[PDB]
RNA sequence: CCUGCGGCUUA
């Protein structure tokens, strides 16, 4: 048959590993996201 | 003293107990697959 | 007439007193579906792969202990009550309502009960025995307590004159460990003072007899 | 159907057991007159609903 | 040195088991009675399943083993059964505290009923049969532990006893059974206490009066 | 006693 939408997607060590490393880049390289803080 | 006896070692709820406990394992299992599956 | 009443933490301020046993090997050790004992002779694999020694471990002692305690002359006048500090920990408060069997096999099978259950019921389906207080014994035991421990190394006495010197308000306390090899420390903290009995060593079960022998010539027990 | 909320159904007649939902908890039903749907989760005590 | 049943001047105190199962059959090894491994050969050969009581001579063995009046070696065990044999050991014999270990102890006082030790110095364990009299001193005493006589102090009885009169008591450890296994061979009765007491509860109260009334 | 994640089974 069909389904209708998408529910909870099941996380494993994979998809874990994967943002895993991805992180470990993305503070590896220092890149960093932020509020800024605006002067007068 | 009033001695008691050592307390030491019908068919049908623990078969709606496991029916219930099959239902669910069976339901995850093919709720991941077939939604895997069909993505 | 009609037996005395029941010698646990209830009976407090009334006469009563507390049997300590502690340094046993009582545990559960599932074999791989059920519960069982932790065995030196009977099992070779499994109690070498363990860590425990032969020569340590000891299943029995308090089998021992309470086939020659549950039938003495004092305990069927309402006057002890069973203290278990366990290898793991568990405290176990017995009344002396009931009499374990002395067969290690049938003792061992209630204890493995007891352990997977920490729960034993009575056949009058009335008063379930085996209660287990806020562990360790002296944290809801009588509010007069008498704490010594009976070693082979403290000062030999005579077990009339000091048990018949102290007060029937407050509970005699003895500590008993029946290592193969060990030493009269398992519970030394717990004891206020440091008395013997015996000129020679004694297992668990010798000495708690003869504190038996000592408490039912004590007070007519 | 057999029982009406406001956009929430029970429903009859079409299964017989839970696991027979339980296998299903994502199916699509679509009504005779025309409106999408699905099912969502299975009723215990009564024996298909 | 250790009294023995050979030195009838000096009184020896004497503990005689009786009533102590130790039954014996063929599997296919010689095999103890046991009341928790063999269930259907005691229903079977002709006997009843409460005849299994085979842990109360180790008991009573390891009850008076490291008592304080056996470290004296005054304690001489006679033990008699119902198969028809007596068993007699010093009070310096020595036997593994497990019973698994003391089955092993079992089948080998059941099949060679002479056990030299593991040291091969002396036989601990000497088979002697009927009767039991010529064990103790030619000038002794036998009681009997039953509650049909009145309930006296160990301390007032040993002190009334001679130096030179041996005592020769006998403990039943039957958990089922009568007083007047050895009536015949008993001389007087006596007992513990009005209050329940137990085999080898009444040997160890035993021994401690003893310690009590002998300093030991 | 109902019920959310873990054993084993059912047609």
């Amino acid at each position: 048959f069909d389904r209708t939408a998408k529910p909870v997607p099941v996380i494993t060590s994979e998809v874990t590993e994967s943002l895993e490393d991805m992180i470990r880049r993305r503070i590896q390289d220092s890149n960093f996201d932020d509020l800024q803080r605006r002067t007068l | 003293i009033p001695t008691h006896a050592p307390k030491y070692e019908d068919r049908t709820r623990s078969e709606i107990n496991k029916m219930k406990a099959q239902l669910k394992k069976e339901r995850k299992f093919t709720m991941k697959e077939i939604r895997k599956d069909a993505k | 007439p009609q037996a005395p009443p029941v010698l646990t933490s209830k009976d407090k301020i009334t006469k009563r007193m507390i049997v300590v046993l502690a340094m046993a090997s009582l545990e559960t050790h599932k074999i791989s579906d059920k519960y069982v004992l932790l065995n030196c002779d009977d099992h070779q694999g499994l109690l070498k792969k363990m860590g425990r020694d032969i020569s340590e471990a000891r299943p029995d002692i308090t089998h021992q202990c309470l086939l020659t305690l549950l039938d003495s002359p004092i305990n069927k006048a309402g006057k002890l009550q069973v203290y278990i500090q366990t290898s793991r920990g568990i405290l176990i408060e017995v009344n002396p309502t009931v009499r374990i069997p002395r067969t290690f096999k049938r003792f061992s099978g209630l204890m493995v009960q007891l352990l997977h259950k920490l729960s034993i019921r009575s056949v009058n389906s009335e008063e379930k025995l085996l209660k287990v207080i806020k562990n360790p014994i002296t944290d809801h035991l009588p509010t007069k307590c008498r704490k010594v421990t009976l070693s082979f190394d403290a000062p030999v006495i005579r077990v009339q004159d000091y048990i018949e010197k102290l007060d029937d308000d407050e509970s005699i306390c003895v500590f008993v460990g029946a290592m193969a090899r060990g030493k009269d420390n398992f519970a030394d903290e717990y004891v206020d003072e440091k008395v013997g009995l015996s000129n020679y060593p004694l297992s668990a079960s010798v000495a708690c007899s003869k504190f038996c022998h000592g408490a039912e010539d004590a007070w007519n027990i | 159907p057999y029982k009406i909320f406001k956009n929430t159904a029970f429903i009859k007649d079409m299964f017989s057991s839970a696991m027979e939902v339980a296998r299903f908890e994502g199916a699509q039903i679509k009504t005779v007159s025309g409106i999408r749907g699905e099912i969502k989760r299975a009723l215990s005590k009564p024996e298909g609903h």
